[PDB]
C-alpha cells in the first residue's frame, strides 16, 4: 500500500483568460489545497480550448495573482448533458504529485469514457 | 616553455585545467618507491613510460639522499637499502 | 490437492516444488514502503497472503526463481485485470496470470506470476540503510546468491567493517550492474505507464532484483498518453546505495559495456554539461525538479543542494585530471603569466570569475597578495610527481628532493620522580600509572598520516530528508545573530603564529595584518564575493603527549582565507561563543560552578531519563563533502540583508576552494586533499557542531519513520509519524508549523550538549525503548550509510543512574 | 620496576637522538620503533630484551665514552 490520495480536497469556480487582461469573469473550475498557510488552487477545468491567463485577487482584496497555464489536455466526462468535452489546465510548474491527486479525484467523483 | 603555450592556443577558451600543465609540459619526473615490488612494476630498467611520454632514469637517491647505483637493486640486495628511493627522470624526444 | 500445482505452471517449466504448506499461505517478513491514510513507514512488515513455489534447475536442483501467487477479494482481480491487459507489451513488466481455482465451492481468483526473485529491492535498501552487525542473515543471503562473496568470506570476522578490511568495497561494488538495470527498467516502466494513460505510485517492494515490476493493485486510469508516475519515495529512499555500490561505473567504458576498454577523455576538455545532462535524462528522466549542471544559476540554498547532490554522483565517472582551477595566460605589463581565472568542482559544476583582467599594467599589494597564494603559478612550475607511498592524486614537486620529519620524543624530569617515588607512588599493583607518553615517529610520518584520507568516498545523501533535516538543525540555531562585520572590528589573538605557505617565508601573521591598511582588507573582502581565490595549506604534525602511537596532523591555512573567513562569520562565531544555556556549549566554562550547571541544564525536564554519549571516529577525515556543504550553508544563511544571493554563492565557493579540496602542500610536494575539513581553518568547532546534531536528527528522523505504526498506542506520536512522512516525501516546501511541532518534540524528548563532535544527550527511555527516539544502534545504522565508518560499541557508552554524570 | 625502564627508555632515546643517529634512516626507524614497543609494553619481560637490544645501539658506535661516563 501507498496510496495516491486519500479523501478528495474540493471543487470551486474561479476567473481566467487569454493574456493579462483577457481576464474575464468566472469561466473554469478549480481544485484547491485547503492550507492555513495560504490559498493554492491545484488544476483549471474549463471548456474554452486556448486559455492563457488566469487571476484571483488576493484574500486582502488590493492585491490579484495571475497564474499561467501548460498547455491543455483532452478528456471527457458522462453527465445528463451527454459527451462534453472539457480540457483540462494546469497551472504551469504544477508537480507531479498534485497532477496525480487532481487526476485520481476526477477519476472517482466524475465520469470518463 | 612553447609546449605550455602550445597547449594553452589549443585550449576552445584560453583556459586549461590545473591538473594537466604539468603533465603535458614538465621535463623532469619523480618517482617516490616504498619496496622493490613496486619498483619492478614501474621503474625497471633505464627507460620507463609514464603519462604516455618516453623518460630515461637518472640518479638515483635514497632516503639519506645518497647516490645508488642502478645494478644494486636487486631482490637480495633489497633488505640493505634505505627504502623510500626517489628515482629522477627526464623527458625523452 | 495437487492439481493447484500443475495449475501454476502452467505452460512454461512445470517444475514446481512447494515452499511451504499446500493450499494455505506463506508469512515472512519483508520490508515495505506503506502510506495509507492511517500509517506510514519504510518497515519490516508481515506479508501474509502469498503460496510461493520455487523452480527446480535441471539436475534436480533449487533455482532462484520463484512463482507467487496472492488470493484477494473479486474487484481487484478485474482491476488488476484490466491493467495488466493495457501494460502487457512492455519488457519491464513480469508475466502475470489470472485463473480461478476452487478450495471449497467457489472460484476463488489467484494471480500466479512467473519467475520473480526471492527478495525485492526494498529488502536491499533497507538492510543496507538499517544495518545491525548483530542479525545481517539477509544482506549475508542476498551477497552470496549473487556470486558478489562467497561463505567462506563472512568467517573472516569484522568483515563489514570500512576502517578494518577495506575490501568489502570490492564486494558491495559487485552488485552494481544489478541496480543500473533496475534503474533502466524502471525508465521504461514509467515510459510505458505514460503512453498508456495510467495513473499511478511507484514503490521499490515491488520490484524483484531482476528489474521487472508488479502489485499493479492500487492504480488508476487516465486517458491515453497523459499518465503519470509518482517516483518521490523510491528515487529518494534508494538515492544513498548508489554510491556503496558505483551503480554508474560501467558509464565509464566505450559503449557502457564492462567487457570494454575506458573511454580516453581529451585533456584539455573541462565542461562536462552536455554529459551530465545525458546521464539525468537517462536515469532520472522522471524527476520532475529542474537539475541544473552548474550550480551558478540556482535560486537558492535549497536548490543548491539538491543539484549538489547529483552533481556528487555524474562527477564520479569523468576522469580526475580535468578537476581543480582553470587557468588562463594573463598578459600583465608586458609578460605572460598564469593565474587562476575560475574553478571546477565535483559538487559545484564551474565557477567562473567576474573580475578578470587581462592586460594589466602594475599590481597592487592586493594583487600580489592574490597572485601569491594561488597554486598555479607554483605548480606550473614544477617537476612532476607520481608518488606510489599514497593514493590521494599527487600533482607536482616544488623542489628536487623530498624532506623527511620525524618526531622527537619528549624529555625527563628526573627530579619530579624522585620525589614521587619517595612519597610512595608507582609502587607495583598501584591503580595510578603511567600511560600518558611522548612518542616518537620516524622519517615518512607525515605522509604515512596524509595517507589516511583514503576513508574518504563520494557519498550520496537522501535529498528529500536532508531537506528537512536541515530546517530542523536551521530551527536548532534561530537564538543567535550574525553579520558581515567591518575591518576595524574584528578580534585576532595571538598575531604572532604562522601565516601559511608561501606567507610564512617572510613573517608571521602580525606583518600580514599590519601592513594591510583597514580599507585594503574591506577592499579584499569585497573583492571574494565576485571571484574565487585556490589557495595552498601547509601539513604539520602535533608534538604532545598522548596515550596511543599515532601521529596527529594538523593543517596551516593561508592568510588569504582566514582573513576573509574572519570578516564574514565572526559575528555569528563571537555570538555562539557568548551564550549560556543553549545547546552548543562551546564557551562555557567548568570552573565556579559551571560544569554543574550545564548537567543540571541536559536534565531538564525529561521524564525516565537516560544518559548516552558518543564520539566519532577519525571525524575529519570520514567528513562526506555534502555535509560539510550543508554546514557551511547553515552557518551562512543569518545573512540575509547584507549580501546579496551571488555574493554568498561565491562565498560558498571561496570556502568550498578553500576548506574542502584545496592543494594540500604535505611535505614539500602539492597533493589534492579529496574531502572532509581541514582542522585548522576559522569555523572547525562550529561546523563540527552543525555536523553532530544533523546526525542526531537524521537518527531521530529514521527511529520514528521505520517503526511499525500499528502497534503505536499513543495517538499523538501516529499522527507525528504520519505528518513527518507526509512532509518529507509527499511534499515539496517547507512547513515551518511543522517544523516547529518536531522541533519541541525532540527538545521535549531529546536533550543535548554539543562541543564540536563531543556530544552528550539525555533522552526518554520508555520511548527509546519502542523506538520513538534515536537509541543507540541508529546512530550506528546512520553512521554506516552516511558517514561510511562502523560505530564500535566500545566508544559510545550509555548510564542509567543519572546520581552519577 | 617496568616504570623505570619506560623512563630510562625515553632518556636513552633522546641521548641517541642528540648523537645523531637520525642521518641513516633505516636506523632510527629501527630505534624508534623498539621505543614505542618499550612504552607500551605490559609486562617486564619482554621490555627488558627490546631494551638491551635499544642499548646495543648506543654501545655500538665510539661517540660515547664509556669508562670515564662510568665513574662510580
Ligand atoms: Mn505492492
Ligand atoms: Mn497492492
Ligand atoms: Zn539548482
Ligand atoms: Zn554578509
Amino acid at each position: 500500500n501507498n496510496e495516491l490520495s486519500p479523501v478528495a480536497l474540493r471543487q470551486m469556480s474561479c476567473a481566467a483568460g487569454t493574456t493579462q487582461t483577457a481576464c474575464t469573469d468566472d469561466n473554469a473550475l478549480a481544485y484547491y489545497n485547503t492550507t492555513k498557510g495560504g490559498r493554492f488552487v491545484l488544476a483549471l477545468l474549463s471548456d474554452l480550448q486556448d486559455l492563457k491567463w488566469a487571476r484571483f485577487p488576493k484574500s486582502d482584496g488590493t492585491g490579484t495573482i495571475y497564474t499561467e497555464l501548460e498547455p491543455p489536455c483532452r478528456f471527457v466526462t458522462d453527465t445528463p448533458k451527454g459527451p462534453k468535452v472539457k480540457y483540462l489546465y494546469f497551472i504551469k510548474g504544477l508537480n507531479n504529485l498534485n497532477r496525480g491527486m487532481v487526476l485520481g479525484s476526477l477519476a472517482a467523483t466524475v465520469r470518463l469514457q | 616553455n612553447d609546449a605550455l603555450n602550445n597547449i594553452i592556443n589549443n585550449a576552445r577558451d584560453g583556459c586549461v585545467p590545473l591538473n594537466i600543465i604539468p603533465l603535458t609540459t614538465a621535463a623532469k619526473l619523480m618517482v617516490v618507491i616504498p619496496d622493490y615490488n613496486t619498483y619492478k612494476n614501474t621503474c625497471d630498467g633505464t627507460t620507463f613510460t609514464y603519462a604516455s611520454a618516453l623518460w630515461e632514469i637518472q640518479q638515483v637517491v635514497d632516503a639519506d639522499s645518497k647516490i645508488v647505483q642502478l645494478s644494486e637493486i636487486s631482490m637480495d640486495n633489497s633488505p640493505n637499502l634505505a627504502w623510500p628511493l626517489i628515482v629522477t627522470a627526464l623527458r625523452a624526444n | 490437492a495437487q492439481s493447484f500445482l500443475n495449475r501454476v505452471c502452467g505452460v512454461s517449466a512445470a517444475r514446481l516444488t512447494p515452499c511451504g504448506t499446500g493450499t494455505s499461505t506463506d508469512v515472512v517478513y519483508r520490508a515495505f514502503d506503506i502510506y495509507n491514510d492511517k500509517v506510514a513507514g519504510f518497515a519490516k512488515f508481515l506479508k501474509t497472503n502469498c503460496c510461493r513455489f520455487q523452480e527446480k534447475d535441471e539436475d534436480d536442483n533449487l533455482i532462484d526463481s520463484y512463482f507467487v501467487v496472492k488470493r484477494h477479494t473479486f474487484s481487484n482481480y478485474q482491476h488488476e485485470e484490466t491493467i495488466y491487459n493495457l501494460l502487457k507489451d512492455c519488457p519491464a513488466v513480469a508475466k502475470h496470470d489470472f485463473f480461478k481455482f476452487r478450495i471449497d465451492g467457489d472460484m476463488v481468483p489467484h494471480i500466479s506470476r512467473q519467475r520473480l526473485t526471492k527478495y525485492t529491492m526494498a529488502d536491499l535498501v533497507y538492510a543496507l540503510r538499517h544495518f545491525d552487525e548483530g542479525n545481517c542473515d539477509t544482506l549475508k543471503e542476498i551477497l552470496v546468491t549473487y556470486n558478489c562473496c562467497d561463505d567462506d568470506y563472512f568467517n573472516k570476522k569484522d568483515w563489514y567493517d570500512f576502517v578494518e578490511n577495506p575490501d568489502i568495497l570490492r564486494v558491495y561494488a559487485n552488485l552494481g550492474e544489478r541496480v543500473r538495470q533496475a534503474l533502466l527498467k524502471t525508465v521504461q516502466f514509467c515510459d510505458a505507464m505514460r503512453n498508456a494513460g495510467i495513473v499511478g505510485v511507484l514503490t521499490l517492494d515491488n520490484q524483484d532484483l531482476n528489474g521487472n515490476w508488479y502489485d499493479f493493485g492500487d492504480f488508476i486510469q487516465t486517458t491515453p498518453g497523459s499518465g503519470v508516475p509518482v517516483v518521490d519515495s523510491y528515487y529518494s529512499l534508494l538515492m544513498p546505495i548508489l554510491t556503496l555500490t558505483r551503480a554508474l561505473t560501467a558509464e565509464s567504458h566505450v559503449d557502457t559495456d564492462l567487457t570494454k576498454p575506458y573511454i580516453k577523455w581529451d585533456l584539455l576538455k573541462y565542461d562536462f554539461t552536455e554529459e551530465r545532462l545525458k546521464l539525468f535524462d537517462r536515469y532520472f528522466k522522471y524527476w520532475d525538479q529542474t537539475y541544473h549542471p552548474n550550480c551558478v544559476n540556482c535560486l537558492d540554498d535549497r536548490c543548491i543542494l539538491h543539484c549538489a547532490n547529483f552533481n556528487v554522483l555524474f562527477s564520479t565517472v569523468f576522469p580526475p585530471t580535468s578537476f581543480g582551477p582553470l587557468v588562463r595566460k594573463i598578459f600583465v605589463d608586458g609578460v605572460p603569466f598564469v593565474v587562476s581565472t575560475g574553478y571546477h568542482f565535483r559538487e559545484l559544476g564551474v565557477v567562473h570569475n567576474q573580475d578578470v583582467n587581462l592586460h594589466s599594467s602594475r599590481l597592487s599589494f592586493k594583487e600580489l597578495l592574490v597572485y601569491a597564494a594561488d597554486p598555479a603559478m607554483h605548480a606550473a612550475s614544477g617537476n612532476l610527481l607520481l608518488d606510489k607511498r599514497t593514493t590521494c592524486f599527487s600533482v607536482a614537486a616544488l623542489t628536487n628532493n623530498v624532506a623527511f620529519q620525524t618526531v622527537k620524543p619528549g624529555n625527563f624530569n628526573k627530579d619530579f620522580y624522585d620525589f614521587a617515588v619517595s612519597k610512595g607512588f608507582f609502587k607495583e599493583g598501584s591503580s595510578v600509572e603511567l600511560k600518558h607518553f611522548f612518542f616518537a615517529q620516524d622519517g615518512n610520518a607525515a605522509i604515512s598520516d596524509y595517507d589516511y584520507y583514503r576513508y574518504n568516498l563520494p557519498t550520496m545523501c537522501d535529498i528529500r530528508q536532508l531537506l528537512f533535516v536541515v530546517e530542523v538543525v536551521d530551527k536548532y540555531f534561530d537564538c543567535y545573530d550574525g553579520g558581515c562585520i567591518n575591518a576595524n572590528q574584528v578580534i585576532v589573538n595571538n598575531l604572532d603564529k604562522s601565516a601559511g605557505f608561501p606567507f610564512n617565508k617572510w613573517g608571521k601573521a602580525r606583518l600580514y595584518y599590519d601592513s594591510m591598511s583597514y580599507e585594503d582588507q574591506d577592499a579584499l573582502f569585497a573583492y571574494t564575493k565576485r571571484n574565487v581565490i585556490p589557495t595552498i595549506t601547509q601539513m604539520n604534525l602535533k608534538y604532545a603527549i598522548s596515550a596511543k602511537n599515532r601521529a596527529r596532523t594538523v593543517a596551516g591555512v593561508s592568510i588569504c582565507s582566514t582573513m576573509t573567513n574572519r570578516q564574514f562569520h565572526q559575528k555569528l562565531l563571537k555570538s555562539i561563543a557568548a551564550t549560556r544555556g543553549a545547546t552548543v556549549v562551546i564557551g562555557t566554562s567548568k570552573f565556579y560552578g559551571g560544569w554543574h550547571n550545564m548537567l543540571k541544564t541536559v536534565y531538564s525536564d525529561v521524564e525516565n531519563p537516560h544518559l548516552m554519549g558518543w564520539d566519532y571516529p577519525k571525524c575529519d577525515r570520514a567528513m562526506p563533502n555534502m555535509l560539510r556543504i550543508m554546514a557551511s550553508l547553515v552557518l551562512a544563511r543569518k545573512h540575509t540583508t547584507c549580501c546579496s544571493l551571488s555574493h554568498r554563492f561565491y562565498r560558498l565557493a571561496n570556502e568550498c576552494a578553500q576548506v574542502l579540496s584545496e592543494m594540500v602542500m604535505c611535505g614539500g610536494s602539492l597533493y589534492v586533499k579529496p574531502g572532509g575539513t581541514s582542522s585548522g581553518d576559522a569555523t572547525t568547532a562550529y561546523a563540527n557542531s552543525v555536523f553532530n546534531i544533523c546526525q542526531a536528527v537524521t537518527a531521530n528522523v529514521n527511529a520514528l519513520l521505520s517503526t511499525d505504526g500499528n502497534k503505536i498506542a499513543d495517538k499523538y506520536v501516529r499522527n507525528l509519524q504520519h505528518r513527518l512522512y507526509e512532509c518529507l516525501y509527499r511534499n515539496r516546501d517547507v512547513d515551518t508549523d511543522f517544523v516547529n511541532e518536531f522541533y519541541a518534540y525532540l527538545r521535549k524528548h531529546f536533550s543535548m550538549m554539543i562541543l564540536s563532535d563531543d556530544a552528550v544527550v539525555c533522552f526518554n527511555s520508555t520511548y527509546a525503548s519502542q523506538g520513538l527516539v534515536a537509541s543507540i544502534k541508529n546512530f550506528k545504522s546512520v553512521l554506516y550509510y552516511q558517514n561510511n565508518v562502523f560505530m564500535s560499541e566500545a566508544k559510545c557508552w550509555t548510564e542509567t543512574d543519572l546520581t552519577k554524570g | 620496576k617496568m616504570s623505570d625502564v619506560k623512563c630510562t627508555s625515553v632518556v636513552l632515546l633522546s641521548v641517541l637522538q642528540q648523537l645523531r643517529v637520525e642521518s641513516s634512516s633505516k636506523l632510527w626507524a629501527q630505534c624508534v620503533q623498539l621505543h614505542n614497543d618499550i612504552l607500551l609494553a605490559k609486562d617486564t619481560t619482554e621490555a627488558f630484551e627490546k631494551m638491551v637490544s635499544l642499548l646495543s645501539v648506543l654501545l655500538s658506535m665510539q661517540g660515547a665514552v664509556d669508562i670515564n661516563k662510568l665513574c662510580e
